RNA sequence: UCAGAACAAGUAGAAAACGUGAAAGCGUGGCCUAUCGAUCCUUUAUAUUUGCAAAAUGACGUAAAUUACUUACUACUGUGC
RNA sequence: ACGGACCAAGGAGUCUAGCAAAUGUGCAAGUGUAUAUGAUUCUUUAAACAUUUUACGCAUAAUUAAUG
RNA sequence: UUUUAAUUUAUUCAUUGGAAUUUUUCAUGUCGAGUCGUGUUCUUUGAGAUUGGAGCACUAAUACGUGUGAUACAUUUCACA
RNA sequence: GAUGUUAGGAGGGCAAAUCCGCCGAAUUUAAGCAUAUAAUUAAGCGGAAGAAAAGAAAAUAACUAUGAUUCCUUUAGUAACGGCGAGUGAACAAGGACCAGCUCAAACGGUUAAUCCUUCGUUUGGUGCAAACCUUUCGACGGAAUUGUCGUU
């Protein structure tokens, strides 16, 4: 709100805060983005470093679909259960639970974290990560591709 | 939650006070036995706790029972694991910052050529 | 990218016909009509120096003819038919 | 079967018997006043095939576009502005000259009648000749007849100057679907507006 | 918002500087007193204000549905309260419980003349009176802008089914009406101040 | 620019100002549809506004799994349900020249669909009483009370929304019933490499087929 | 030099592979202090690295198999960009 | 050196967009109910309430010119 | 007052005409040309060996066709129109 | 083909916020400037309606696929363009609002144009105090039309 505005609290002093000798004038280091790569360049060199240039290849039409996959690592796979059912697992070393981790919106399975030992866990989901699939493996567990 | 834990490992029983926020961990499968003080408990963490047959404890609560401290643990959630602080430091051109630009997006077309790799006269 | 019809896919998400696996479920007048036209008509200048070019008989002069018709026509495709087209009509005339 | 032998025959243009029939018809052409009627279709077929029909209020007028660029509207050769807005006379026109037929017919000569549509017709290299298809909203015998009537509606006063007669969809290029039209469709104008318009929310 | 062009209409220029003038746009031609006057700009008389206001000025907040819950409860909370009710002005000292629940019988109350009566009753005879003396005609302009009158803010009466309630207790100067579901902060906090006078039907309870 | 922030990229070059729309209507707009729609409702009386659309799978790689109402139901999925075009369109089915089928079980779910939509469905007379049945595919005509009873009942509108997920991604297998040999990664990878070779042989095979 | 950015010019090394010397060593140009140049573009080198967006192009290559939309398996797969 | 004869009133860091930092607040591996719907919502109500008996954003993973 | 829902009563007799599905025969038809397209020019586009448009030159194919599948090309699939 | 003060009709001008066509700048930004930018904007010229335009796929996808247009939320400040500088910058999908499809041409019907219109009429109705309207089917006399109307899909 305009009563808290530092301008409000410069109301008598002259130069409303923006220096009596280099005045406020409108524009004066250019327009925008205007000098990078001439007086602007320190800048955009100490805090912008790759700014300037392009690099590899173009993609005419990208389709960020095509190319969509949700990630989630192992670590977080059993965390997908609920509570109650993720202690019945433990209890019962006998019985598994596949995981659709398509279901709960995630397309590819990768490998960071430890998984609980000896619990083994069916995984299906389109995409995994060879240490995500050993990791799996490791612990008594499947990886099924699905679709 | 797994850094509560992790924190109380060596030390059962006495009482982990944390000043903040606690959260709960979906990458904990197992939660032994915890009494822990906080400011905030997230409702999954505090019901988490519960199951532990563990102990959520406000501030007075800890005060009414350790008004010294006595048995407590002081800890602190990761400080400058902060995004905004991955910011700071020497800015990024400045040789050796490990320092993120602010960048409208990430890909090839956003802060990647001069500057950024030997090909494009110089690197960082 | 590419699938098939027969078979049901591979359930994978990657290579040939990866997906789901769901089951698959699948003139006279106008000749005579040319020929009208044909009788009425003839042929262009064009299509002339082609059937021409195609008369003098050699892998050149065909070679020539397409060229002259994707010059004329424009495109390598539209060309080459014409020059089919020139070639029957040819085989017509010779029997 | 007739109109499809016609369509046949035309569809040769350079083959001799047709080749002799244009020299005919745009040398006939070139006489007649620059818009004049046509008692009947010189295309009959063609006619049929866009609205044309032999019911009372539909007329066919023959028209002659004249041929090439044109060059741009300055007092003298010189334009006042930078370079890349300098040149005149490569300055192709965004409507086309069947457009052009149409709207000079359409416009102040028959401002009575509805533009339907627009037929080849002729060309020289002075002169490209169309036949343009009109109809009278007012003779019964179209307000009547329920297939046509639309025309009568008043939402299609002028249809040619508004670029809404087949050649004004495809110069507006609304004849081209797809990826290749994205950026025109409501219409091109419309388009960049809705690209531009800055959307708030009262609540925000 | 002021009209977009205002203060700008005019095709004024600046004569600039050998007129001994200052060079502010003047208004151009003769015959008026309008003619070489200081034309737009803040400063002078018919130029355009500053910063002129405009349509789009954020008006609204959005405000997280989960705070503007939170805030809800605590409204309720405070009403539950009698030393904040007491605090935020209500003439409340001869109520005995500030819960205050009523049975389902006031929702099928017919006559506003029944529920004064209800009220007075109750205990709030004290605050009735006080709406009642609090009707007066506001200082300054809103005045001229259709907010003549101030009155100050007497119970809330909620309710889980209107039988009669809402039309009632309408027409009793500062008394208000919410149904449970759809409860209001900006009426259970008014002024944004905590612990209104809360009336509850039981079955709203 | 100065100092360290993001590069600017606000597009406001332009005369901006001319095209600002602030939405100050929209609460009020949206009651004023919703009014719109109680008073078509009301014009059409006990017919539902709604219009059935069959359940189909969204296209792309993405929104694969997830399932939506298209517009219109398939003349194969007509014939099935046993229902002429003109005949749904005419009550409150949606028809789509276009759309077609690849997958039998999809265009099963459809004609499940349809046939509970008909079971619902009770069929108000054309001219009163004077009870008949329909034409290809329409139910036939209800007498007065049947159809006064229909009206005492409330209006479903569950069909005319889309089925919710079935749900599973969690379920019990047996230990012994896992096998522990099957490279999920190394099958990914190889599939990938093969794939080209493979197309290259599709290929072949169309060709033979073409002759 | 300095923002302790760049380029440039150096200093110190390391991994190769060599030269010289009997060797220890010395050699990453000139005994040392000058002799020089970003983005973009072009250019020609390099590569069991990739791409050209539904696919393929070395190659029906090698095995089987039967006439067919057959089944495996191959680091090397068109021009141009 | 310049401006100021006097007096009254007017008279100049604002508003939006998007980013950031700071600080407050909520919730927290989530978060924001976006459009839109729904309600026994209708002076105020253009707010408030609600979210259907895996939307999208940003974050939760990076890196590569790229197949990945 | 405006209209538009629900509710109430239709029942007899005439016959021209049409419609939908369903069998079973036979028909494999027709599907928009100075137009598309290419070249070239200018414009316009985010459109990149040209996105649309236009001028000019050249000027097609018949559904097994021709047009899209965002890199110029050839040889050929496939999908969609 | 001209010609008519022939009989009957139509256009013209005003108004413009939204709307549709053309036509078309420059200030401005780039700290200069020339391509770019401003902007397919302003001005100019023309044309509509209560909305206009668009619209029933020579569409998108590469999926388990969707299915006219429009609009909103988004995709996305992304792919891309650009003295690759300044700056510009979509599309598909996804979520909604709303949802409506169609008829010419061509094919077919010659044991017959079945069509269509102008003028003149004729006689049942309905609301109106009148004024007017509303419909009802029936012929004539004209023409139009085989260089193609109507039905069938
Ligand atoms: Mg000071
Ligand atoms: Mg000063
Ligand atoms: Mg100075
Ligand atoms: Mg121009
Ligand atoms: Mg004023
Ligand atoms: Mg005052
Ligand atoms: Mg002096
Ligand atoms: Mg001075
Ligand atoms: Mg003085
Ligand atoms: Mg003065
Ligand atoms: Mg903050
Ligand atoms: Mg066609
Ligand atoms: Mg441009
Ligand atoms: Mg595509
Ligand atoms: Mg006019
Ligand atoms: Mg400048
Ligand atoms: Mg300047
Ligand atoms: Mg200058
Ligand atoms: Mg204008
Ligand atoms: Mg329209
Ligand atoms: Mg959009
Ligand atoms: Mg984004
Ligand atoms: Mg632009």
């Amino acid at each position: 709100a305009t009563r808290f505005k530092k301008n409000r609290k410069k109301r008598g002093h002259v130069s409303a805060g923006h220096g009596r000798v280099g005045k406020h004038r409108k524009h004066p280091g250019g327009r925008g983005k205007a000098g990078g790569l001439h007086h602007m360049r320190i800048n955009f060199d100490k805090y912008h470093p790759g700014y300037f240039g392009k690099v590899g290849m173009r993609h005419l039409n990208l389709l960020k679909n095509r190319t969509y996959c949700p990630t989630i690592n192992v670590d977080k796979l059993w965390g997908l259960l609920p509570e109650e059912k993720k202690k019945e697992f433990s209890e019962n070393k006998d019985i598994a639970p596949v995981i659709d981790v398509t279901r709960k919106g995630y397309f590819k399975v990768l490998g960071n974290g430890k998984l609980k030992h000896n619990q083994p866990i069916v995984v299906k989901a389109r995409y995994f990560s060879s240490v995500a699939e050993k990791k799996i493996k490791a612990v008594g567990g499947q990886c099924i591709l699905v679709a | 939650l797994s850094k509560l834990q992790y924190h109380m490992a060596n030390h059962p029983n006495d009482i982990a006070v944390v000043v903040g926020s606690i959260t709960d961990d979906k990458r904990l499968f197992s939660l032994k036995q915890l009494k822990v003080c906080a400011l905030r408990f997230t409702e999954t963490a505090r019901k988490r706790i519960e199951d532990a047959g563990g102990e959520c404890l406000t501030f007075d609560q800890l005060a009414l029972k350790y008004p010294t401290g006595k048995k407590c643990v002081l800890l602190r959630g990761p400080t400058k694991a902060r995004t905004a602080e991955k910011h700071f430091g020497k800015a990024p051109g400045k040789p050796k910052s490990k320092a993120r630009p602010y960048v409208r997006s990430k890909g090839r077309k956003f802060e990647k050529a001069r500057g950024r790799r030997k090909s494009r006269a110089y690197k960082k | 990218g590419r699938k098939s019809t027969i078979k049901p896919a591979t359930g994978i998400a990657v290579g040939f016909n990866s997906g789901h696996v769901v089951t698959k479920r699948n003139s006279k007048r106008k000749e005579l009509i040319k020929d009208v036209v044909r009788e009425i008509t003839g042929f262009s200048p064009y299509e002339k120096r082609i059937i021409e070019l195609i008369k003098i008989g050699t892998s050149a002069s065909t070679k020539r003819s397409l060229k002259y018709a994707k010059k004329k026509l424009g495109t390598h495709k539209r060309g080459k038919a014409k020059r089919e087209e020139i070639q029957k009509v040819v085989i017509l005339q010779r029997r | 079967g007739a109109y499809k032998y016609i369509q046949e025959i035309w569809k040769k243009k350079q083959s001799d018997a047709m080749h002799f029939l244009l020299r005919v018809r745009t040398w006939e052409y070139r006489q007649l006043p620059v818009v004049h009627r046509v008692s009947k279709p010189s295309r009959p077929d063609k006619a049929r095939r866009l609205g044309y029909k032999a019911i009372q209020g539909f007329v066919i007028y023959r028209v002659r576009v004249r041929r090439g660029d044109r060059k741009k509207r300055v007092k003298k050769g010189i334009v006042h502005g930078k370079p890349k807005h300098q040149g005149v006379h490569k300055q192709k026109s965004t409507r086309n000259l069947k457009s052009v037929a149409e709207g000079k017919v359409g416009k102040s000569i028959c401002g009575n009648l509805r533009v339907l549509n627009s037929y080849w017709v002729g060309q020289d290299a002075v002169y490209k000749y169309y036949e343009v298809i009109l109809v009278d909203p007012n003779h019964n015998a179209v307000r009547n007849n329920p297939k046509i009537n639309w025309i009568c509606n008043p939402v299609h006063k002028h249809r040619e100057l508004r670029g809404l007669t087949s050649a004004g969809k495809k110069y507006r290029g609304l004849r081209v679907k797809g990826h290749l039209s994205a950026k025109s469709r409501p219409s091109i104008r419309a388009n960049w507006k809705r690209r531009q318009l800055i959307k708030l929310r009262k609540c925000r | 918002a002021v009209k977009l062009g205002a203060g700008y209409e005019t095709s004024a220029e600046s004569w600039g500087t050998g007129r001994a003038v200052a060079r502010i746009p003047r208004v151009p031609g003769g015959g008026t007193h309008r003619a070489g006057q200081g034309a737009f700009g803040n400063m002078c008389r018919g130029g355009g204000m500053f910063n002129p206001t405009k349509i789009w000025r954020r008006w609204g907040r959005k405000v997280n549905l989960k705070e503007k819950r939170y805030a809800v409860c605590s409204s309720i909370a405070a009403s539950g309260v009698t030393s904040l009710v007491l605090a935020r002005g209500h003439r409340i000292s001869h109520l005995k419980e500030v819960p205050l629940v009523v049975s389902n019988d006031i929702e099928s109350l017919s006559k506003t003349k029944e529920a004064v009566n209800f009220l007075v009753s109750l205990g709030l005879k004290d605050e009735v009176n006080r709406l009642v003396k609090s009707k007066k005609i506001r200082a300054g302009k809103g005045k001229m802008r259709n907010r003549k009158y101030k009155i100050r803010n007497g119970p809330l009466i909620i309710y889980e089914n209107d039988n009669g309630v809402k039309k009632a207790f309408r027409n009793i100067p500062g008394v208000d009406l919410c149904k449970v579901t759809k409860l209001n902060l900006l009426k259970l906090a008014p002024g944004g101040s905590i612990g209104r006078l809360c009336i509850w039907s039981e079955s709203a309870f | 620019v100065a100092h360290n922030n993001v590069l600017p990229n606000v597009h406001l070059h332009k005369w901006w100002q001319r095209h600002v729309r602030v939405n100050f209507s929209k609460n009020i707009k949206k009651k004023k549809r919703r009014l719109l729609r109680e008073k078509r409702r009301k014009a059409n009386g006990g017919t539902p506004i709604e219009k059935l659309h069959p359940i189909v799978h969204c296209p792309t790689q993405r929104y694969n799994f997830r399932t939506r109402l298209g517009k219109g139901f398939t003349f194969e999925e007509l014939k099935g349900a046993g229902l002429t075009p003109r005949a749904a369109q005419t009550i409150g089915i949606c028809y789509d020249k276009r759309r077609k089928n690849r997958s039998e079980e999809s265009l099963t779910k459809n004609v499940e669909r349809l046939l509970k939509y008909k079971n619902s469905l009770v069929m108000i007379p054309l001219k009163k009483n004077k009870a008949k049945k329909g034409i290809g595919g329409i139910p036939a005509d209800a007498d007065k009370n049947t159809i006064k009873e229909f009206r005492n009942k409330k209006p479903l509108l569950s069909i005319f929304k889309k089925e919710k997920n079935t749900k599973p991604f969690y379920e019990t297998i047996e230990v012994s019933k896992i096998d522990k040999e099957f490279l999920a990664y190394k099958t990914l990878r190889r599939a990938k490499l093969a794939e080209r070779r493979k197309n290259r042989r599709q290929q072949k095979k169309d060709i033979k087929f073409k002759s």
